């Protein structure tokens, strides 16, 4: 309609900075597809892996600082806790093991996954996690009991990423199936299923100060308030790779990673893409290769961290592009 | 569904979800297929309403050319007409680039010119021609077929214009020059004839000559100004061209 | 109407696309 | 009504026994049977009971409107007999023409040599060189065309139509610098080797 | 053959065993915890 267009033509959007490469760190011996940072400090930031472990590393000199061997099978994803000193981790081993930080060295083991475990959310508040595999269900657990207290049936096929929030909407699944689902742990189902994507929803992330939670399928970055479970926003992102990851900075500059390596960023709730990046890979590997397959940015937000799979990590410090719509 | 209502014939319901798939915002397809529908349905109150919407919806031109078309089918000359001016309404009142192709509008302009052609009256099309102008190659275009179609001195003089444009852009020169003196407006094309000599080996030098003989007769036809001629002569330094002034 | 009812417009419009100030 | 069917022979026959045969009322039959689609058939009408360019003018815009390859060629009929009855407007006319039928297979040498000689009544060479850039055996004329022209500046012209593509041996010929010329016909010939013999007999 | 690929995995919740596992013994029940 002319309504609309008219109106989104009259608004503006914010001067984000660009961003440039600053660091890389090619350690890994494998794609690194977890990222992950410690909320209390940004010293140091963790990265699983299909080499099977996991590197620590320091963002300032980006130095290597330990590696940790807990899994037999590669790193899916990781969390490093907020309010605990635990770092949790999963691989599709179907291991969601918990690492103690004051002996580096893992604790509880829990079990439960059928079969290869996706993604793990610390709940911010309590003293709960959840994980997600392609089990097709989010199990929720008893940190201190090991157990997985409640579980998750809604989803139809392997689930990704699953955040958790801390209000009502306290996990914010995204499945295969294209559902974005928003749930009530304590009621045991649904409240709300965003079905708003085409595919796969390979990437979803929470707004640090917005209660808000993008999410990606294969092109089109939705971006939603979970509060009703309503749209906000849809990102120009056109003819963008196959998006992998999809994390928001704390300045409402959130950055998605493609398939293609192409590094693209956008003013968040807007949905105004800013800035693309053509990727870069070593001069042995292919240039099919090269492809951010995780990221996440620093609690101040003026380092993006990208695990690519050309064995690296690129951290990334920081003229607007024409708006353009349809 | 719909064939479904077609082989049952209760139209109503058919009708009414229709309406309802067209809310949605759906394709460019389904819209065609409601038209279709009421088309074939006895009354063609409420398909103009429909095809509104339609137009509403999707700002697209050529949604705006079938509408016309489907007006033309329909006896009444004054509803397309109405229906031109509310598309050419519509393109003028976004000012703001939120806007199809300027090729489409261009198209929209002619396809309404053409229907004013076969109209009674041509003052009309010739009057949007200069509305499209004042807001544009295609525009222009546009109003040269008009021109042709039906004031031919004018088209001739545009063409002229044109043509002197596409010869400056591209850089001959002095035939570009002469054509703009014999629009002329005299002023104007004296203007654009200096300006010319001014931007004018031995080609070029063969050039020049000729451009300043030119300028000469143009004098003459019209004395400083021939001195000024041959001191600029002198100072780019062409025997015969002294002898001229002399003679001058 | 019924299926109108069902499945609402305001479902695929993004409403944050009007109102840039409007923060959840 | 046509649609719902779904006359123009009928019509025909009118427009013919009107020409046959007051002369306004025909040209305005003529009009709306074209309106509702000959158009040789209605210029010649024109020409006949009209002396009048105007309706040739009208014929050759519909001609164009109707757009393909007999139309293309119609166009052409109508320009040429423009032409004939009698500079600026021509050329753009022809120009449109040209624009029009880039590469239409049939005739566009002939096109192009035919707008030069309009010209003519530089601009003609100019023309004449173009066509042989942008355009086998019509290539071939257009090649031809801007020898021509190039007899009648005409170096360059030759050192294009070499660029272009025997056109090498043809320029030494002409020529005839004329050694390196020659040399450089040898390297892209029987007659050329002949040349080079007498020019170093000379 | 039989020596099959697959589709799909699966997740059905069923009345739990009240089995004694080894790893389900109690352990670590203190939680750790940061300083502010």
């Amino acid at each position: 309609i002319v309504n609309r267009y008219e109106k989104l033509l009259s608004q503006r959007p914010e001067w984000h900075a660009p961003w440039k490469l600053s660091r890389v760190i090619n350690g890994h011996l494998g794609w690194v597809r977890c990222v992950a940072i410690d909320p209390v400090d940004n010293e140091w930031f963790i990265t699983g892996s299909n080499d099977t472990t996991m590197k620590v590393w320091d963002l300032a000199t980006g130095k290597l600082k330990t590696t940790l061997a807990g899994h037999v099978m590669t790193v899916r994803d990781v969390a490093v806790s907020d309010r605990h000193p635990y770092l949790f981790s999963v691989s599709e081993d179907k291991t969601v093991k918990c690492w103690d930080l004051e002996k580096n060295q893992i604790i509880r083991d829990y079990y439960g996954h059928l079969s290869g475990v996706r993604t793990v959310s610390i709940h911010p508040t309590l003293d709960l996690i959840a994980t997600a595999g392609r089990d097709s269900v989010i199990k929720l657990w008893d940190m201190r009991t090991r157990i997985p207290v409640i579980t998750l049936v809604g989803h139809k096929g392997p689930i990704n990423q699953v955040q958790c929030t801390p209000v009502d909407p306290q996990v914010v699944s995204s499945s295969t199936d294209a559902t974005v689902r928003l749930w009530d742990v304590v009621a045991g189902k649904t409240m709300k299923v965003l079905t708003h994507h085409k595919r796969s929803v390979r990437a979803t992330a929470l707004h640090p100060k917005e209660f808000s939670v993008a999410s990606a399928c294969t092109d089109d970055i939705r971006s939603w308030g979970l509060a009703e479970g309503s749209l906000l926003t849809n990102f120009e992102s056109e003819k963008t790779g196959i998006i992998n990851t999809l994390s928001i900075n704390q300045d409402d500059v959130l950055f998605a990673g493609g398939d293609n390596g192409v590094l693209s960023f956008y003013d968040y709730k807007s949905g105004h893409k800013y800035q693309s990046l053509a990727t870069r890979e070593m001069v042995g590997s292919l240039e099919g290769e090269r492809s951010v397959l995780c990221s996440t940015f620093d609690k101040t937000g003026l380092r993006l961290i990208t695990g690519e799979a050309d064995k690296s990590i690129k951290i990334w410090k920081q003229p607007g592009l024409a708006w353009n719509p349809n | 569904y719909l064939i479904v209502e077609e082989s049952l014939n209760n139209v109503e319901i058919v009708r009414s979800l229709y309406t309802k798939w067209c809310s949605l915002e759906p394709g460019v397809n389904a819209w065609n297929s409601f038209v279709d529908f009421e088309i074939r349905q006895k009354n063609w109150n409420g398909v103009r309403e429909i095809y509104s919407k339609y137009v509403m919806a999707h700002p697209q031109m050529q949604t705006w050319l079938k509408w016309v078309r489907f007006e033309n089918r329909h006896g009444n000359t004054e509803f397309t007409r109405s229906v031109y001016s509310l598309a050419i309404d519509t393109v003028a009142n976004l000012q703001n680039l939120q806007i199809w192709s300027d090729m489409e509008v261009a198209k929209l302009v002619n396809s309404f010119a053409h229907w004013e052609a076969a109209q009674q009256e041509y003052e009309r099309s010739s009057a949007l021609y200069q509305i499209a102008i004042e807001k544009n190659q295609l525009l222009k275009a546009g109003l040269l077929d008009f021109e042709k179609q039906f004031n031919s001195i004018e088209e001739t003089i545009s063409y002229k214009r044109k043509m002197e444009y596409e010869t400056i852009l591209s850089n001959y020169d002095t035939w570009w020059l002469y054509l703009d003196l014999i629009s002329e407006f005299p002023k104007q094309i004296m203007q654009t004839f200096e300006k010319a000599i001014v931007d004018s080996k031995n080609v070029q030098w063969k050039r020049y000559i000729y451009l300043w003989m030119r300028y000469i007769c143009y004098v003459e036809l019209e004395s400083l100004l021939e001195e000024e001629l041959f001191q600029r002569l002198i100072d780019d330094i062409f025997s015969k061209i002294w002898l001229m002034y002399a003679k001058f | 109407d019924q299926i109108a009812k069902n499945v609402k417009l305001d479902d695929f419009i993004p409403k944050r696309q009007s109102n840039f100030e409007l923060s959840v | 009504n046509p649609e719902i069917l779904l006359s123009l022979r009928i019509w025909s026959k009118y427009i013919d026994y009107l020409e046959a045969y007051i002369f306004n009322k025909t040209k305005m039959a003529y009009n709306t049977v074209i309106d509702l689609r000959p158009a040789m058939a209605e210029n010649f009408a024109l020409f006949l009971q009209n002396y009048e360019v105007m309706e040739s003018f009208q014929v050759y815009e519909k001609t164009i409107p109707l757009f393909p390859p007999e139309i293309q060629y119609e166009l052409w009929i109508e320009y040429l007999e423009v032409a004939t009855s009698h500079p600026e407007h021509i050329r753009f006319l022809f120009e449109k023409a040209l624009k029009n039928l880039c590469s239409n297979g049939i005739d566009c040498k002939t096109i192009f040599i035919a707008y030069s000689v309009f010209e003519e009544r530089s601009k003609s060479i100019e023309i004449l060189r173009r066509g042989a850039v942008i355009g086998l055996e019509s290539r071939l004329q257009l090649w031809r065309m801007c020898i021509s022209k190039a007899e009648s500046v005409t170096r360059e012209l030759y050192q294009e139509c070499i660029q272009i593509l025997e056109f090498v041996i043809k320029f030494s010929d002409f020529e005839s610098r004329a050694r390196e010329i020659l040399a450089y016909g040898a390297k892209l010939n029987t007659e050329l080797w002949d040349s080079f013999e007498i020019f170093e007999l000379k | 053959p039989q020596l099959e690929a697959r589709s799909g995995a699966k997740a059905a919740a069923y009345t739990p065993t009240g089995i004694e596992h080894a790893r389900l013994l109690p352990g670590h029940t203190t939680l750790k915890y940061r300083k502010f």
